[PDB]
């Protein structure tokens, strides 16, 4: 149901965003740190510093994160 | 009539135009075009110029200020604010079922009855003593209106002195007499400096010109001085030809120049041209201590004459002792590309040159806009020794009168009545603009003017009680000195009833044309 | 609803990106307009002149700064710094409904008081204006106002022109002869950056095609300046030939050969080895002087013709002729050498005549980076301005530590004059914060630690004592700026007091300038 | 989908979510308060002054401005009274909190210490500037409920108004003897019928039975009316109830439905008054208070609506426990009876908040005042990395008062510069008054709050700026 893709770009591509999602969860390291705003949509959020609760909610297209 | 509020509803949106910028403590709105001009100033003929407008019946309003350009040319934003309090009338009274020409008739005896009373208000002066308090209080109020309070300590002995050149015993007043303005960008704004003489706008253009002279000789010329086979022989003798042409008269100035005195060249000599000069000519300008230009104007030499006596020369057949003059001191400044040149320590100079220094355009553009508004304005006081107190001491004064009439004026019941009240309560809107643009409460300072009027005209004493936007409070016009012209208010009023009665008696909106 | 929309969010467009203009930290960046070619300068000043801005209260900045190249031009983006923080803290009172006069009056009144604390903060004035030595303090921090590279370089090079490229005299009072054309600007890719010196000479760039012959040993060269092309006299409009019999037509080209021959011989008999021509030269010339052995010179029109006018000192003569030597100039060798890999013009004077003017080579790899130092050579025209039309330039604290001793003053200056203007003058005195903001940002500085420690290190004046610490102290720019707050006086960083006092006198009516506009009304097109 | 913001456009999009409607709802502020009108989806509009329903019916598209509502909610549980001058604190912080905090690149969590230093100081100022009073006399409670009706007419019918509430307010109280005077309000229900006057409401000191009797002329008097907890189904059934209960001698009778003519005979026979069916909640009401005996007296009225009964225990021990009672209110038309419901409804808890802390802060402004100078001069003695952070938190409670002026329309700084001395320096009950505008003693004018207005909405305040603090990316689109 789709094409495929080999060379270069699965050891890029697929890493790179990878890293940019890591980087992102990179602010709710430490008590320094900050946490992240989840919203549900129906009028109400929950923030957690929990990155159980943030990567489970967060929208991941690639399979490889 | 159902088309006839659409032209009211429309017009009335054209009062928050202009007023921010209307009185001493108002403010500025910027326009800018898409060709580079940035204009930031009070004035309506500009605003009103490039701006594009919605309702046709501003082009109307705009027709009103010609005749405020000639008479008053500042202060034009009364104008437009008399017809939007009218507007808001309007629509009040005319759908009371008055008929509009009613409500108009009204307004004509309501200006004849003002010019009855107008010159009862009116405090005359005497302008032949030049009284300099008068003077310095009259240009304080009017700087104040179009320029900020820095530019208006600076421009207050500038305008005083200004209007004290031209006067005569036959009280001979020519605006035409002192008008050149000197445009040029140094130092800041704010440094602009009065001069009693006469200024040229052009220098040098080369190195040998003459740095620093004395007596200076003008030679003004207006025609083009620049000037455009059977072997080769004849292409040497054409080209050759084409500088005969310059150097014959190059001869003639060596000689009659040095016809009164040759033996020391230590005085000033200028040749003015209006087109480009010859290269060929320098060489002679250097060596005989000439001065040249290169494209220089023409207006700027009958100023010549009426101070030293000169003469602007237009072809080069005509040379005389009158066309060169004389002066005692001269200073050249070298600013730019043009260098710039004064003449100082003349006998009885005449006029009176405005020199400005500023930064860039829009800075010279508010100077530039505020004198020539300015100087007009108090121009015109001198002009007429009757003296209005300003301040909107009239607006409200005149309207006590006309708020109480009965068995005096009255004609029709109810059909003049309601043009009465309309017409004291439209001159109302004026000092609640003044202090709206000053960030107060217009009805608190009013309801303060209105009590300290009835306690004057209770105790019978004649005074005049004006409003202060500085500290928010009443004053008098006499003290504080805000004083107006008698052609100002005259022609104000009489002007605002005329095109009152445009708007008022256009009975119906008609789109007839071709699509 | 324009001031509070449509003003504040287009100015601090480019308010963001102007923090990294100023200081010896200013970052450059890079501008491509609509014609394709790409600009890099850390200079903000330079940037508004080829940027194109749209909403007009941005394009009313810009002329802020061109009058700033007119007189000092050095360190002047703080006009636009210093107006978007007076911004910032004019937005708090917009939101309030402050009334606006009272904002133009606040800063009327600070500005009387800052010219008056600008006449105490000058210490030290320089009056020798003309050694090495004491143009060092002057010169080395204007360095600093660009490019970091190499600070010995750049200010060994201006502190050296001094004696070639200024006017040289005993004493020279009432406004010395200067021009920014004193130093001309040479761009030759290639060469270490070390390799740039100054040249008592002139170099031009172009390729002699003809049999020339460089003269060095002897010297003793002729050059004229000639207005018109090097031929016989030649009619501006078109003619018409005339051939009737055989003579007219057989003598038609040995009349315009043997006429030029006899024109150029003149120029050789008075020993002519070089010549200035602003116009062309026809081909029938060159022809001839490859026997005489006579140069030409192809350079454009006279802007460039401006500086040959001091070097060689020739009145431009439109005949040839036998120009007599008050048109005759003096060039000590010409000859075609290889300085930064190419073939050019070349005039070397060992010992040299030449009047109030010079040139310097630039050497560089990059050639936009040669854009900066032809930044930085009108910053040592501007310096030398700066000193030479006031009475003097005496010396002021630099670093942007001028204005951190200024808030203590102006402070003061609210408390003691008591009234409804008493709180508006204290948020426009602390409103000075934003220098060692702006340069802090760009040091790689954490402002939250070292501000205050720049207010306790300055206090109010000194502890008991008779003596000024304060004015030799300023922020730190260096990787040890972590310890503490470093001297001044013992590097030598200094500033001018024109510098601040014509940039604080602009910036004063620019701030009310933008604060005084009510709405803006646009057009098409 | 993503929505997530990084760098500086996370902390801009937060501020900027709540920072449009703190605007919006300065008008909200104050006896000289506007009213705000709302659009709901159904194109109605809804005219009131409570912020509660304003916040609702809002749609925000930035869901942090939904923490708001949400953080209302527990100011409006928890107090619940004089939204006017109460609600609108929520979001007077973060408005002060935008000009530093991308500008000198301060990181939140720094932010965040110096918010947990500012509580600590003001929860000293709450009950610095409070004062004790007498805890039993009610006339001190009647020009307090007074005081948050003045955005109606009601102060004509004020005098019933006032002793309508404050009859059950002292029949409740008691849900302790020692360690505080805890109560519950919730089971006092207040009916709202239009038509009539509000004289024809009967409160006092005891039960109210809201119900009839078996005939309207039957006997009024009962000695002790002791209190225990088609044609032929209903007296057959109903009289195994009623009759049952004789059992233990009462004169009282409750039921769930009414008496059949049968149950007449042997009910009557006992020399009293029969009472039928008796209200479902009504039942709860006397459960707290006792088979109960002691009761002093019965009565019941008549008119046309619907009618009276009285109970009265008036002994509740022989310790014991609150009462519970109810409340009719008859308005005089249709839209002003349902209007004037929320200066009625919230008067329960005006009184509640007095039993539970008699120390009385300072209203009208005087406490954001009193507040604003003790976080100024803590500051200078810090010092540190907050002297920033925590000064400008002075400077948010300033704003609260502003708000106040800007129903007046004057300026702020000539009120607020005299402020600064007559209040700090001076006393405690200085402030602005409400009516003129100008600075008067806020105690000798009569506004004034009890302490847990002041002592529950700040301290909730403060903590409730934590969750705007704590932001750093957003998620959503999802699920859940």
């Amino acid at each position: 149901g789709g094409e495929k893709i080999s060379g270069d770009d699965i050891r890029n591509q697929n890493v790179l965003a990878t890293m940019a999602v890591a980087n992102v969860v990179k602010s709710s390291l430490g008590p320094v740190g900050l946490d992240k705003m989840l919203v549900d949509d129906i009028g109400d959020f929950t923030v957690t510093n929990d990155g159980a609760t943030i990567l489970s909610l967060l929208d991941v297209q690639h399979p490889a994160g | 009539d159902a088309a006839l509020k659409v032209n009211v509803t429309s017009a009335e949106g054209l009062q928050s135009v202009l007023e921010t910028n209307l009185g001493p403590k108002g403010t500025l709105k910027m326009l800018v075009d898409g060709a580079g001009n940035i204009k930031l100033t009070k004035d309506g003929k500009v605003l009103l110029t490039e701006m594009q407008i919605q309702s046709p019946t501003a082009v109307l309003i705009a027709r009103a200020a010609a005749a405020q350009d000639e008479i008053t040319g500042d202060g034009t934003t009364t104008v437009v604010c008399l017809v939007g309090e009218l507007l808001r009338q309007a629509h009040r009274f005319i759908q009371e079922g008055v008929h509009p020409r009613i409500i108009t008739d009204g307004f004509e005896i309501a200006r004849k009855e003002s010019m009855k009373f107008l010159d009862e208000f009116k405090i005359s002066k005497t302008n032949l003593s030049n009284d300099r308090e008068f003077l310095l209080q009259v240009a304080r109020s009017s700087l104040l209106t179009k320029v900020d309070a820095d530019l208006t300590e600076v421009l207050t002995p500038i305008v005083t002195d200004a209007v004290l050149s031209v006067y005569d015993a036959q009280a001979d007043n020519l605006d035409l007499h002192m008008v050149e303005i000197m445009q040029m960008q140094h130092l800041s704004p704010k440094d602009t400096t009065f001069i009693k003489g006469l200024v040229l706008d052009h220098g040098g253009r080369h190195p040998d010109m003459p740095t620093r002279v004395k007596n200076a000789y003008v030679l003004i010329l207006n025609v083009s001085l620049e000037y455009e086979y059977s072997s080769a022989d004849q292409r040497d003798k054409l080209a050759a030809s084409e500088r005969k042409f310059v150097d014959a008269k190059l001869k003639k100035i060596i000689d009659l120049k040095n016809e009164v005195c040759g033996m020391d060249p230590d005085k000033g000599f200028v040749i003015i041209n209006q087109k480009g000069i010859d290269p060929m000519s320098l060489d002679v300008f250097a060596k005989h201590n000439i001065l040249a230009l290169r494209r220089a104007k023409r207006r700027n030499m009958e100023r010549l004459q009426l101070v030293t006596g000169g003469e602007a020369q237009n072809s080069v057949e005509d040379l005389s002792p009158q066309i060169l003059g004389f002066s005692g001191l001269v200073y050249q400044e070298t600013i730019g590309e043009e260098k710039f040149t004064y003449v100082t320590e003349n006998t009885d100079p005449k006029s009176c040159t405005i020199l400005i220094k500023g930064s860039t355009h829009y800075a010279l553009a508010q100077t530039k806009d505020a004198v020539r508004d300015g100087l007009r304005a108090v121009a015109n006081v001198l002009k007429d020794k009757n003296i209005i107190p300003g301040a909107g001491a009239f607006y409200i004064a005149l309207s006590r009168y006309l708020r109480s009439a009965n068995m005096n004026k009255l004609g029709a019941k109810g059909k003049t009545k309601t043009g009465i009240e309309a017409f004291a309560e439209a001159l109302l809107v004026i000092p609640k603009t003044l202090v709206k643009n000053s960030g107060f409460d217009p009805l608190d300072v009013l309801a303060m003017v209105e009590d300290e009027l009835d306690d004057a005209q209770d105790s019978d004493e004649t005074r005049y009680v004006g409003v202060d936007l500085n500290i928010g409070d009443s004053c008098d016009p006499t003290i504080e000195g805000i004083w107006d012209s008698y052609r100002v208010l005259r022609n104000a009023i009489t002007g605002a009833t005329g095109i009152a009665s445009n708007l008022l008696l256009c009975d119906e909106l008609l789109r007839a044309g071709r699509s | 609803d324009g001031q509070i929309i449509k003003s504040i969010a287009a100015i601090r467009e480019l308010h963001q990106m102007c923090l990294t203009s100023m200081g010896p930290c200013g970052r450059n960046k890079i501008i491509v307009n609509h014609l394709g070619k790409i600009i890099i300068t850390n200079d903000a000043a330079t940037m508004l002149r080829e940027l194109d801005i749209v909403h007009p209260a941005v394009k009313v900045l810009v002329m802020a700064t061109e009058q700033q190249k007119i007189d000092m031009g050095d360190g002047t983006n703080l006009v636009m710094i210093l107006a978007g923080e007076l911004l910032n803290v004019s937005e708090k009172l917009i939101s309030m409904g402050l009334s606006a006069v009272e904002i133009i009056q606040g800063y009327n009144m600070a500005r009387k008081f800052t010219l008056k604390e600008l006449d105490e903060m000058v210490v030290g004035e320089i009056t020798d204006k003309n050694d090495k030595n004491e143009l060092l303090k002057m010169i080395k921090p204007v360095i600093s106002s660009k490019k970091y590279g190499s600070e010995d370089i750049l200010s060994e090079l201006v502190s050296e022109a001094v004696s070639h490229v200024l006017p040289v005299a005993q004493q020279a009072g009432e406004i010395p002869y200067f021009n920014v054309d004193s130093i001309r600007v040479v761009k030759i890719m290639g060469g270490s950056l070390s390799n740039s010196t100054v040249i008592k000479g002139m170099v031009f760039n172009r390729e002699p095609e003809g049999h020339v012959k460089s003269l060095s040993e002897d010297k003793k060269h002729k050059v004229a300046v000639f207005t018109c092309p090097l031929d016989i006299a030649n009619t501006e409009t078109k003619g018409t030939v005339l051939l009737h019999n055989a003579q007219e037509m057989l003598d038609f080209s040995k009349g315009e050969e043997k006429q030029i021959d006899a024109m150029m011989k003149e120029i050789a008999d008075m020993g002519v080895e070089c010549i200035v021509a602003g116009a062309g030269v026809g081909e029938l010339a060159l022809h001839y002087l490859n026997r005489y052995g006579i140069l030409v010179l192809k350079v454009p029109s006279k802007f460039e013709l401006r500086r040959l006018c001091r070097v060689c000192g020739a009145t431009p003569l439109p005949r040839l002729g036998a120009p007599t030597p008050e048109e005759l100039g003096l060039v000590e060798t010409v000859k075609t050498m290889e300085i930064g890999g190419d073939r050019v013009t070349v005039f070397k004077q060992e010992q040299g005549e030449i009047s109030r003017t010079s040139t310097i080579i630039l050497r560089g790899a990059t050639q936009n980076n040669l854009d900066d130092i032809e930044r930085a050579i009108d910053d040592g025209v501007a310096a030398v301005k700066g000193l030479m039309k006031p009475s003097g330039g005496k010396l002021l604290p630099g670093a942007g530590a001028t204005e951190i001793e200024l808030i203590s003053r102006i402070t003061k200056y609210g408390e003691r004059t008591p009234g409804l203007l008493q709180l508006a003058i204290k948020q426009f005195a602390v409103a000075f914060e934003v220098v060692p903001r702006t340069l802090a940002e760009t040091a790689g500085l954490d402002v939250n630690e070292v501000l205050p420690n720049l207010y306790a290190a300055h206090n109010v004046t000194e502890p008991g004592a008779v003596k000024t610490d304060h004015l030799y102290k300023g922020v730190d720019i260096d990787g040890e700026s972590d310890e503490g707050v470093k001297d001044i006086r013992e590097e030598n960083i200094y500033d001018m007091l024109a510098t601040k006092k014509f940039a604080i006198n602009v910036a004063t009516e620019a701030a009310t300038t933008v604060l005084s506009i009510d709405q803006i009304i646009m057009a098409k097109k | 989908s993503q929505e997530r913001t990084t760098g500086r456009q996370a902390q801009i999009s937060n501020i900027t979510a709540a920072k449009a409607v703190a605007d919006v709802i300065r008008t909200c502020l104050g006896p000289k308060a506007m009213l705000k009108m709302l659009l709901d989806p159904m194109g109605g509009l809804v005219l009131t002054n409570d912020g509660h329903a304003i916040l609702r019916e809002i749609d925000v598209a930035h869901p942090a401005a939904k923490s708001m509502l949400e953080l209302s909610r527990t100011q409006d549980e928890e107090v619940g009274d004089g939204t006017t001058t109460v609600i609108i604190l929520a979001g007077e912080i973060l408005a002060q909190c935008a000009p530093y905090l991308i500008e000198k690149n301060i990181h939140p969590v720094i932010i965040i210490q110096a918010l947990k230093k500012a509580l600590t100081d003001a929860l000293e100022v709450i009950k610095q500037v409070s004062k004790p009073v007498d805890v039993e006399n009610d006339a001190a409670m009647k020009k307090l409920i007074q005081a948050s009706i003045g955005t109606k007419y009601v102060i004509h019918w004020s005098e019933k108004m006032c002793e309508l509430a404050l009859d059950a307010v002292k029949t409740v109280r008691k849900d302790l003897g020692q360690t505080f005077e805890i109560d519950i309000k919730r089971y006092v229900r207040v009916e709202k019928i239009p038509g009539g006057d509000v004289l024809d409401s009967r409160v006092l000191k005891g039960v109210l039975l809201n119900k009839d009797v078996v005939h309207p002329k039957m006997s009024r008097h009962i000695e002790n009316p002791r209190v225990v907890l088609i044609l032929q189904i209903e007296e057959e059934q109903v009289q195994l109830m009623c009759e049952q209960i004789l059992a233990v001698r009462p004169t009282l009778v409750i039921t769930e439905k009414g008496v059949s003519d049968l149950a007449q005979h042997y009910l009557l026979k006992g020399g009293c008054s029969v009472l039928r069916r008796v209200k479902k909640s009504d039942n709860n009401r006397i459960a707290r208070v006792t088979v109960g005996t002691n009761c002093g007296l019965f009565k019941v009225e008549m008119i046309g609506d619907e009618y009276f009964s009285f109970l009265d225990n008036c002994k509740e021990p022989l310790s014991g426990l609150q009462k519970a009672c109810t409340i009719m209110l008859r308005g005089g038309s249709k839209d002003i009876l349902n209007e004037i419901d929320r200066n009625l409804q919230d008067a329960m808890a005006v009184a509640r908040n007095v039993m539970l802390s008699p120390s009385l802060s300072p209203g009208g402004g005087a406490t954001e005042m009193a507040v604003s100078v003790k976080l100024a001069e803590k500051a200078k003695q810090l010092e540190g990395i907050q002297q920033w952070p925590y000064q400008a938190v002075a400077d948010a409670m300033e704003c609260i008062p502003r708000t106040l002026i800007q129903n007046a329309g004057g300026d702020p700084i000539r009120l607020l510069s005299q402020l600064r001395a007559k209040h700090a320096q001076g006393n405690f009950t200085t402030g602005i008054d409400g009516d003129k505008g100008k600075i008067v003693d806020m105690v000798s004018y009569g506004i004034w709050e009890p302490e847990v207005i002041k002592q529950q909405s700040v301290k909730t305040a403060i903590e409730s700026a934590c969750l705007l603090l704590r932001v750093d990316d957003i998620v959503s689109g999802v699920r859940k």
